[PDB]
Protein backbone atom coordinates (compact mmCIF):
# COMPACT_ATOMS: atom_id res chain seq x y z
CA UNK A 1 0.00 0.00 0.00
CA UNK A 2 1.31 3.82 -0.90
CA UNK A 3 -1.01 6.06 0.43
CA UNK A 4 -0.31 9.57 -1.27
CA UNK A 5 0.99 12.60 0.00
CA UNK A 6 -1.93 14.67 -0.88
CA UNK A 7 -5.74 12.66 -0.90
CA UNK A 8 -7.76 14.04 -3.77
CA UNK A 9 -11.10 15.23 -3.29
CA UNK A 10 -13.53 16.19 -5.52
CA UNK A 11 -1.62 28.82 -10.40
CA UNK A 12 1.11 25.64 -9.01
CA UNK A 13 4.18 26.54 -7.69
CA UNK A 14 7.22 24.78 -6.31
CA UNK A 15 9.68 25.48 -3.64
CA UNK A 16 13.32 25.43 -4.85
CA UNK A 17 14.81 23.67 -2.19
CA UNK A 18 18.04 26.51 -1.57
CA UNK B 1 28.34 39.71 -34.72
CA UNK B 2 31.97 38.59 -34.67
CA UNK B 3 33.90 37.37 -31.47
CA UNK B 4 32.92 38.70 -28.06
CA UNK B 5 35.34 39.58 -25.25
CA UNK B 6 35.87 36.40 -23.11
CA UNK B 7 36.82 36.30 -19.31
CA UNK B 8 38.43 33.31 -17.34
CA UNK B 9 37.89 31.96 -13.64
CA UNK B 10 38.35 28.52 -11.34
CA UNK B 11 35.47 26.81 -10.90
CA UNK B 12 35.51 23.44 -9.94
CA UNK B 13 39.11 23.10 -9.99
CA UNK B 14 39.70 24.21 -14.01
CA UNK B 15 39.08 27.20 -15.88
CA UNK B 16 36.20 28.47 -16.85
CA UNK B 17 36.47 30.58 -20.15
CA UNK B 18 33.59 32.16 -21.16
CA UNK B 19 32.15 35.62 -22.87
CA UNK B 20 31.40 38.40 -20.74
CA UNK B 21 27.78 38.81 -21.26
CA UNK B 22 27.53 35.83 -18.78
CA UNK B 23 28.13 36.98 -15.07
CA UNK B 24 27.93 35.63 -11.48
CA UNK B 25 28.79 32.27 -12.28
CA UNK B 26 27.52 29.30 -9.23
CA UNK B 27 28.44 25.93 -9.50
CA UNK B 28 25.27 24.01 -9.49
CA UNK B 29 26.65 20.64 -9.60
CA UNK B 30 27.31 17.84 -12.26
CA UNK B 31 26.03 17.24 -15.74
CA UNK B 32 26.57 14.23 -17.96
CA UNK B 33 30.22 14.31 -18.84
CA UNK B 34 30.62 17.47 -17.68
CA UNK B 35 29.48 19.69 -14.95
CA UNK B 36 26.95 22.85 -14.90
CA UNK B 37 27.00 26.71 -13.62
CA UNK B 38 23.93 28.96 -13.25
CA UNK B 39 24.53 32.19 -14.30
CA UNK B 40 23.04 36.00 -15.43
CA UNK B 41 23.07 36.89 -19.38
CA UNK B 42 23.40 40.35 -19.97
CA UNK B 43 22.44 39.61 -23.36
CA UNK B 44 19.00 38.54 -23.10
CA UNK B 45 18.56 39.38 -19.32
CA UNK B 46 17.64 35.64 -18.05
CA UNK B 47 19.38 33.36 -15.90
CA UNK B 48 21.06 30.34 -17.68
CA UNK B 49 22.61 27.15 -17.08
CA UNK B 50 26.25 26.43 -19.03
CA UNK B 51 27.59 23.64 -18.88
CA UNK B 52 31.04 22.89 -19.50
CA UNK B 53 32.10 19.53 -20.98
CA UNK B 54 34.94 17.78 -19.47
CA UNK B 55 37.54 16.76 -21.46
CA UNK B 56 35.22 16.36 -24.56
CA UNK B 57 38.39 14.88 -26.82
CA UNK B 58 40.23 12.66 -24.57
CA UNK B 59 39.08 9.55 -26.19
CA UNK B 60 37.24 7.98 -29.28
CA UNK B 61 34.17 7.25 -26.99
CA UNK B 62 33.84 10.37 -25.67
CA UNK B 63 34.42 12.33 -28.67
CA UNK B 64 31.69 10.78 -30.66
CA UNK B 65 29.99 11.47 -26.91
CA UNK B 66 30.14 15.34 -27.81
CA UNK B 67 29.59 15.46 -31.13
CA UNK B 68 26.12 13.23 -30.52
CA UNK B 69 24.92 15.75 -27.69
CA UNK B 70 25.89 18.88 -29.47
CA UNK B 71 23.71 17.65 -32.74
CA UNK B 72 20.93 16.57 -30.26
CA UNK B 73 21.04 19.77 -28.57
CA UNK B 74 21.24 21.66 -31.65
CA UNK B 75 17.72 19.64 -33.13
CA UNK B 76 15.59 19.95 -29.88
CA UNK B 77 13.29 22.69 -30.18
CA UNK B 78 10.26 22.39 -27.90
CA UNK B 79 9.23 23.80 -24.45
CA UNK B 80 9.72 20.98 -22.41
CA UNK B 81 12.95 19.16 -23.69
CA UNK B 82 16.41 21.47 -23.03
CA UNK B 83 17.30 23.18 -25.89
CA UNK B 84 20.38 25.58 -26.58
CA UNK B 85 20.81 29.25 -25.80
CA UNK B 86 23.98 29.36 -27.21
CA UNK B 87 26.81 27.06 -27.39
CA UNK B 88 30.78 28.28 -27.45
CA UNK B 89 34.52 27.52 -27.47
CA UNK B 90 37.23 29.76 -26.65
CA UNK B 91 39.37 28.70 -29.44
CA UNK B 92 39.53 30.86 -32.60
CA UNK B 93 40.44 28.21 -34.81
CA UNK B 94 40.13 24.08 -35.37
CA UNK B 95 43.82 23.75 -34.16
CA UNK B 96 43.17 25.05 -30.47
CA UNK B 97 39.92 23.76 -30.10
CA UNK B 98 39.58 21.36 -26.88
CA UNK B 99 36.85 23.08 -24.77
CA UNK B 100 33.01 22.76 -25.64
CA UNK B 101 30.49 24.82 -23.23
CA UNK B 102 26.73 24.73 -23.90
CA UNK B 103 24.20 27.40 -23.13
CA UNK B 104 20.53 26.73 -21.68
CA UNK B 105 17.41 28.65 -19.83
CA UNK B 106 18.38 28.07 -16.40
CA UNK B 107 16.11 25.54 -13.90
CA UNK B 108 15.55 25.87 -10.34
CA UNK B 109 15.68 22.06 -9.72
CA UNK B 110 14.99 18.51 -10.69
CA UNK B 111 12.08 15.79 -9.57
CA UNK B 112 14.71 14.46 -7.48
CA UNK B 113 14.73 17.40 -5.23
CA UNK B 114 10.89 18.12 -5.17
CA UNK B 115 10.17 14.79 -4.28
CA UNK B 116 12.50 14.85 -1.44
CA UNK B 117 11.57 18.18 0.34
CA UNK B 118 7.41 18.52 -0.31
CA UNK B 119 4.24 16.89 -0.97
CA UNK B 120 2.88 17.08 -4.06
CA UNK B 121 -1.25 17.25 -4.64
CA UNK B 122 -3.27 15.84 -7.86
CA UNK B 123 -3.03 19.17 -8.96
CA UNK B 124 1.01 19.38 -9.04
CA UNK B 125 1.06 15.60 -10.73
CA UNK B 126 -1.42 16.43 -13.49
CA UNK B 127 0.82 19.20 -15.20
CA UNK B 128 3.82 17.88 -14.62
CA UNK B 129 2.94 14.42 -15.72
CA UNK B 130 1.06 16.55 -18.55
CA UNK B 131 4.72 18.01 -19.33
CA UNK B 132 6.46 14.69 -19.51
CA UNK B 133 4.15 13.44 -22.47
CA UNK B 134 3.94 16.01 -24.35
CA UNK B 135 7.60 16.47 -24.81
CA UNK B 136 8.00 12.79 -25.15
CA UNK B 137 5.50 13.10 -28.02
CA UNK B 138 7.41 15.63 -29.60
CA UNK B 139 10.86 13.33 -28.78
CA UNK B 140 8.63 9.67 -30.30
CA UNK B 141 8.24 12.19 -33.40
CA UNK B 142 11.33 12.12 -34.10
CA UNK B 143 11.86 8.53 -33.63
CA UNK B 144 14.60 9.00 -30.97
CA UNK B 145 14.09 7.05 -27.77
CA UNK B 146 14.87 8.72 -24.35
CA UNK B 147 15.73 5.50 -22.39
CA UNK B 148 16.55 6.99 -19.60
CA UNK B 149 13.48 8.85 -17.67
CA UNK B 150 13.50 9.23 -13.78
CA UNK B 151 13.12 12.34 -11.85
CA UNK B 152 16.70 13.63 -11.96
CA UNK B 153 16.62 13.88 -15.75
CA UNK B 154 13.51 16.15 -15.66
CA UNK B 155 14.45 19.86 -14.61
CA UNK B 156 11.83 22.24 -13.17
CA UNK B 157 10.75 25.57 -11.71
CA UNK B 158 9.39 27.72 -9.32
CA UNK B 159 6.01 27.95 -11.64
CA UNK B 160 5.81 24.45 -12.17
CA UNK B 161 7.21 24.39 -15.97
CA UNK B 162 8.95 21.02 -17.00
CA UNK B 163 12.27 19.99 -19.64
CA UNK B 164 13.19 16.15 -20.24
CA UNK B 165 17.20 15.98 -20.67
CA UNK B 166 20.25 13.77 -20.63
CA UNK B 167 18.98 11.30 -23.36
CA UNK B 168 20.65 7.62 -22.68
CA UNK B 169 22.41 5.13 -25.22
CA UNK B 170 21.00 1.81 -25.30
CA UNK B 171 23.74 0.31 -22.93
CA UNK B 172 24.40 -0.78 -19.83
CA UNK B 173 27.43 0.45 -17.20
CA UNK B 174 28.32 0.65 -13.72
CA UNK B 175 30.67 3.51 -14.64
CA UNK B 176 31.21 6.47 -12.03
CA UNK B 177 28.78 9.35 -12.52
CA UNK B 178 26.79 7.90 -14.74
CA UNK B 179 23.63 7.41 -12.59
CA UNK B 180 22.73 3.48 -13.04
CA UNK B 181 21.49 2.55 -9.72
CA UNK B 182 19.24 4.53 -9.87
CA UNK B 183 17.77 4.37 -13.82
CA UNK B 184 17.09 0.77 -13.01
CA UNK B 185 14.03 1.31 -10.80
CA UNK B 186 12.51 3.48 -13.50
CA UNK B 187 13.49 0.61 -16.60
CA UNK B 188 11.01 -1.29 -18.14
CA UNK B 189 11.31 -4.81 -17.68
CA UNK B 190 11.79 -5.67 -21.56
CA UNK B 191 15.68 -3.79 -21.25
CA UNK B 192 16.40 -4.36 -18.03
CA UNK B 193 19.29 -7.14 -19.18
CA UNK B 194 19.68 -6.34 -22.68
CA UNK B 195 19.11 -4.25 -25.42
CA UNK B 196 18.04 -6.65 -28.32
CA UNK B 197 13.85 -6.72 -28.11
CA UNK B 198 12.79 -2.85 -27.59
CA UNK B 199 11.24 0.24 -28.86
CA UNK B 200 9.35 3.43 -27.80
CA UNK B 201 7.30 2.07 -25.25
CA UNK B 202 10.22 1.57 -22.85
CA UNK B 203 10.05 5.68 -22.22
CA UNK B 204 6.19 4.86 -20.95
CA UNK B 205 7.15 2.69 -18.66
CA UNK B 206 9.57 5.16 -17.07
CA UNK B 207 6.79 7.60 -16.91
CA UNK B 208 4.26 5.79 -14.72
CA UNK B 209 7.35 4.90 -12.79
CA UNK B 210 7.59 8.46 -12.03
CA UNK B 211 3.90 9.44 -12.09
CA UNK B 212 3.73 7.09 -8.66
CA UNK B 213 6.76 8.36 -7.06
CA UNK B 214 5.45 11.82 -7.58
CA UNK B 215 1.76 10.86 -6.08
CA UNK B 216 2.97 8.67 -3.23
CA UNK B 217 6.62 10.34 -2.16
CA UNK B 218 8.60 7.22 -2.69
CA UNK B 219 10.16 5.52 -5.15
CA UNK B 220 7.75 2.34 -7.01
CA UNK B 221 10.48 -0.16 -7.63
CA UNK B 222 13.52 0.00 -5.16
CA UNK B 223 15.11 -3.06 -6.03
CA UNK B 224 18.57 -4.22 -5.47
CA UNK B 225 19.18 -6.47 -7.87
CA UNK B 226 17.68 -7.79 -11.26
CA UNK B 227 16.09 -10.51 -9.74
CA UNK B 228 14.95 -7.94 -6.41
CA UNK B 229 13.66 -5.81 -9.27
CA UNK B 230 11.72 -8.03 -11.44
CA UNK B 231 9.82 -9.58 -8.17
CA UNK B 232 8.77 -5.91 -6.87
CA UNK B 233 7.33 -5.56 -10.57
CA UNK B 234 5.25 -8.58 -11.08
CA UNK B 235 3.97 -8.61 -7.34
CA UNK B 236 2.49 -5.57 -8.49
CA UNK B 237 1.28 -6.21 -12.13
CA UNK B 238 1.12 -9.98 -11.82
CA UNK B 239 3.20 -12.76 -12.79
CA UNK B 240 2.45 -13.22 -16.54
CA UNK B 241 2.33 -15.70 -19.39
CA UNK B 242 5.41 -17.71 -20.26
CA UNK B 243 5.89 -16.68 -23.60
CA UNK B 244 6.23 -13.15 -22.01
CA UNK B 245 7.84 -13.86 -18.75
CA UNK B 246 10.94 -15.16 -20.86
CA UNK B 247 11.01 -12.20 -23.03
CA UNK B 248 11.28 -9.83 -19.85
CA UNK B 249 13.67 -11.90 -17.68
CA UNK B 250 17.38 -14.04 -17.49
CA UNK B 251 17.41 -17.92 -17.07
CA UNK B 252 18.43 -17.25 -13.49
CA UNK B 253 15.62 -14.62 -12.58
CA UNK B 254 12.96 -16.55 -14.20
CA UNK B 255 13.63 -19.31 -12.13
CA UNK B 256 13.48 -17.32 -9.07
CA UNK B 257 9.99 -15.94 -9.73
CA UNK B 258 8.80 -20.25 -10.62
CA UNK B 259 10.47 -20.89 -7.48
CA UNK B 260 7.78 -18.58 -5.47
CA UNK B 261 4.14 -18.89 -6.77
CA UNK B 262 1.83 -16.97 -8.63
CA UNK B 263 1.46 -13.73 -8.38
CA UNK B 264 -2.21 -12.14 -9.05
CA UNK B 265 -2.40 -8.37 -10.30
CA UNK B 266 -2.96 -6.15 -7.79
CA UNK B 267 -6.11 -3.43 -8.32
CA UNK B 268 -3.95 -0.25 -8.18
CA UNK B 269 -6.83 1.49 -6.75
CA UNK B 270 -5.62 -0.32 -3.23
CA UNK B 271 -2.39 0.04 -3.68
CA UNK B 272 -2.42 4.37 -4.21
CA UNK B 273 -4.76 5.02 -1.51
CA UNK B 274 -6.40 8.62 -1.38
CA UNK B 275 -5.30 9.07 -5.43
CA UNK B 276 -7.37 10.76 -8.04
CA UNK B 277 -9.15 7.19 -9.68
CA UNK B 278 -8.38 9.55 -12.87
CA UNK B 279 -4.45 9.48 -11.89
CA UNK B 280 -4.95 5.48 -10.80
CA UNK B 281 -6.79 4.26 -14.25
CA UNK B 282 -3.52 6.23 -16.19
CA UNK B 283 -1.25 4.44 -14.45
CA UNK B 284 -2.78 1.08 -15.07
CA UNK B 285 -2.46 1.82 -18.79
CA UNK B 286 1.31 2.69 -18.65
CA UNK B 287 2.98 -0.20 -16.19
CA UNK B 288 2.19 -2.77 -18.29
CA UNK B 289 3.93 -5.79 -19.35
CA UNK B 290 2.57 -6.14 -22.17
CA UNK B 291 4.58 -2.95 -23.90
CA UNK B 292 1.91 -3.27 -26.79
CA UNK B 293 -0.96 -2.82 -24.28
CA UNK B 294 1.01 0.05 -22.88
CA UNK B 295 -0.88 3.71 -23.90
CA UNK B 296 1.44 5.77 -25.86
CA UNK B 297 2.50 9.34 -25.68
CA UNK B 298 0.15 11.00 -27.97
CA UNK B 299 -2.94 9.02 -26.76
CA UNK B 300 -1.51 9.64 -22.67
CA UNK B 301 -2.45 13.76 -23.56
CA UNK B 302 -5.66 13.36 -24.81
CA UNK B 303 -6.93 10.94 -21.14
CA UNK B 304 -9.32 13.22 -18.85
CA UNK B 305 -6.46 13.42 -16.21
CA UNK B 306 -5.07 16.29 -18.33
CA UNK B 307 -8.50 17.80 -18.86
CA UNK B 308 -7.46 20.99 -17.66
CA UNK B 309 -4.04 21.42 -20.23
CA UNK B 310 -5.00 19.54 -23.33
CA UNK B 311 -5.16 20.99 -26.17
CA UNK B 312 -4.31 18.83 -29.60
CA UNK B 313 -3.18 21.92 -31.43
CA UNK B 314 -0.36 23.51 -29.05
CA UNK B 315 1.00 19.93 -28.36
CA UNK B 316 4.02 20.07 -31.49
CA UNK B 317 5.78 17.20 -33.15
CA UNK B 318 8.95 17.06 -34.47
CA UNK B 319 11.34 16.64 -37.71
CA UNK B 320 12.75 13.14 -37.25
CA UNK B 321 16.21 13.14 -36.60
CA UNK B 322 19.26 11.88 -38.26
CA UNK B 323 21.18 9.25 -36.43
CA UNK B 324 23.22 7.68 -39.19
CA UNK B 325 26.59 8.87 -37.73
CA UNK B 326 26.01 6.40 -35.52
CA UNK B 327 27.95 4.14 -37.60
CA UNK B 328 30.76 5.38 -38.57
CA UNK B 329 34.19 4.58 -36.84
CA UNK B 330 36.56 7.88 -36.70
CA UNK B 331 38.88 8.93 -35.27
CA UNK B 332 39.40 11.84 -32.16
CA UNK B 333 40.59 14.56 -34.45
CA UNK B 334 37.90 13.56 -36.71
CA UNK B 335 35.00 13.70 -34.27
CA UNK B 336 36.28 16.67 -32.82
CA UNK B 337 36.08 18.15 -36.10
CA UNK B 338 32.64 17.13 -37.09
CA UNK B 339 32.53 18.95 -33.50
CA UNK B 340 33.90 22.32 -34.66
CA UNK B 341 31.05 22.26 -37.78
CA UNK B 342 28.66 22.25 -35.28
CA UNK B 343 29.78 24.67 -33.41
CA UNK B 344 30.51 27.08 -36.38
CA UNK B 345 27.29 26.74 -37.56
CA UNK B 346 25.23 27.56 -34.47
CA UNK B 347 22.39 29.96 -34.81
CA UNK B 348 21.04 31.56 -31.70
CA UNK B 349 17.27 31.45 -31.24
CA UNK B 350 15.04 35.40 -31.85
CA UNK B 351 15.28 37.65 -28.94
CA UNK B 352 11.83 38.34 -27.82
N1 LIG C 1 20.33 24.33 -13.40
C1 LIG C 1 20.21 23.69 -14.58
N2 LIG C 1 19.33 24.18 -15.45
C2 LIG C 1 19.16 23.48 -16.67
C3 LIG C 1 19.95 22.40 -16.99
C4 LIG C 1 20.90 21.96 -16.09
C5 LIG C 1 21.61 20.85 -16.43
C6 LIG C 1 22.33 20.64 -17.54
C7 LIG C 1 22.56 21.44 -18.59
C8 LIG C 1 22.42 20.82 -19.84
C9 LIG C 1 22.60 21.52 -21.00
C10 LIG C 1 22.93 22.84 -20.92
F1 LIG C 1 23.05 23.36 -21.82
C11 LIG C 1 23.07 23.48 -19.70
C12 LIG C 1 22.88 22.79 -18.51
N3 LIG C 1 22.74 19.39 -17.55
C13 LIG C 1 22.31 18.78 -16.46
N4 LIG C 1 21.59 19.67 -15.77
C14 LIG C 1 20.94 19.32 -14.49
C15 LIG C 1 19.65 18.62 -14.78
C16 LIG C 1 19.18 17.78 -13.59
N5 LIG C 1 19.76 18.42 -12.42
C17 LIG C 1 21.24 18.26 -12.35
C18 LIG C 1 21.82 18.39 -13.67
N6 LIG C 1 20.96 22.62 -14.92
Amino acid sequence: VYPVSVPYSSTLSLVMPS
Amino acid sequence: QERPTFYRQELNKTIWEVPERYQNLSPVGSGAYGSVCAAFDTKTGHRVAVKKLSRPFQSIIHAKRTYRELRLLKHMKHENVIGLLDVFTPARSLEEFNDVYLVTHLMGADLNNIVKCQKLTDDHVQFLIYQILRGLKYIHSADIIHRDLKPSNLAVNEDCELKILDFGLARHTDDEMTGYVATRWYRAPEIMLNWMHYNQTVDIWSVGCIMAELLTGRTLFPGTDHIDQLKLILRLVGTPGAELLKKISSESARNYIQSLAQMPKMNFANVFIGANPLAVDLLEKMLVLDSDKRITAAQALAHAYFAQYHDPDDEPVADPYDQSFESRDLLIDEWKSLTYDEVISFVPPPLD
